[PDB]
């Protein structure tokens, strides 16, 4: 055991299954939630274990890096740039299941094309915007028509729900033409949780219900500034609800430890610990019968 | 930047 041994060990191991009735009834208490939260690694890569020339100025945050291991590369789509870097990962998602999901943090100016690319070559038929109104990062997509690199993007449709917005997006690269789906939820401050579960978990039902229009089923794009907060507890929503409905139970703690593994950071605060076992109880009590 |  280097000390990343022993990350790599308890990320693969730790586990805390609790039946439905367990979680809706008698949860761990928040000092429990907390400590057990704490006791997860982190699993950062540090700039130093990250050999990609140029990659910094891809990134938003210099401290949050994507696992080589799992790190989405991109192919050469873009004659303008010569490398494959963006912070991004491919997550696992129910079981095991591969590239299920791309964490990635949001979309600089310098990195639309990128995103765009990424979309495109993933075959990815449905972004997750996870934000609090407050603007900086920069809109990806257009008010109407916008060209980026050799990308495309026509709004198609766009509705307003109280929770989120939804945008069906046409992305076009040569002759060919694909759909996007794009919702942008907007009420969760970094840092911090939102208010109640009951958006959220609109949200998980507005993703579930959403079609499949790829030639391949691609994974879900999920980001938020840093991709790794907001956007793991997303992650970790969906699967926990997934385990809830398919199985009764739920292990939250390996839920996060697998994310872990998969990118850095994901799920960055125990009151976000603690949020994601309200939000579960509360999907619990909403299942049919 | 700094997130943390």
């Amino acid at each position: 055991n280097t000390p990343r041994e022993v990350t790599l060990h308890f990320l693969r191991t730790a586990g805390h299954p609790l039946t439905r009735w367990a979680l809706q009834r008698q949860p761990p208490s928040p000092k429990q939630l907390e400590e057990e939260f704490l006791k997860i690694p982190s699993n950062f890569v540090s700039p130093e274990d990250l050999d990609i020339p140029g990659h910094a100025s891809k990134d938003r945050y210099k401290d949050i890096l994507p696992n080589p291991q799992s790190r989405v590369c991109l192919g050469r789509a873009q004659s303008q740039e010569d490398g494959d870097y963006i912070n991004a990962n491919y997550i696992r998602g129910y079981d095991g299941k591969e590239k299920v999901y791309i964490a990635t943090q949001g979309p600089m100016p310098n990195t639309v094309s990128d995103f765009w690319e990424m979309v495109w070559q993933e075959e990815v038929s449905l972004i997750v915007m996870l934000t609090q109104l407050r603007e900086k990062c920069v809109h990806y997509w257009p008010t109407e028509e916008e060209t980026y690199g050799p990308f495309q993007i026509r709004i198609q449709d766009m509705k307003e729900c109280p929770e989120y917005t939804v945008r069906q997006l046409t992305i076009q690269y040569q002759e060919e033409r694909r759909s996007v789906k794009h919702i942008l939820f907007s009420a969760w401050p970094d840092h911090q949780t939102p208010e109640s579960a009951g958006p959220l978990l609109r949200l998980v039902a507005e993703v579930e219900e959403s079609p499949e229009t790829a030639a391949h089923p691609g994974p879900i794009v999920v980001h938020s500034s840093a991709g790794i907060g907001r956007t793991g507890c997303f992650i970790a929503t969906r699967i926990g609800c997934q385990q809830l409905k398919a199985r009764g139970e739920v292990d939250i703690l390996g839920i996060v430890c697998q994310l872990r593994l998969d990118r850095g950071g994901m799920i960055q605060t125990a009151e976000q610990y603690q949020f994601l076992h309200h939000t579960l109880a509360l999907y619990a009590g909403q299942l049919p019968e | 930047t700094e997130y943390v």
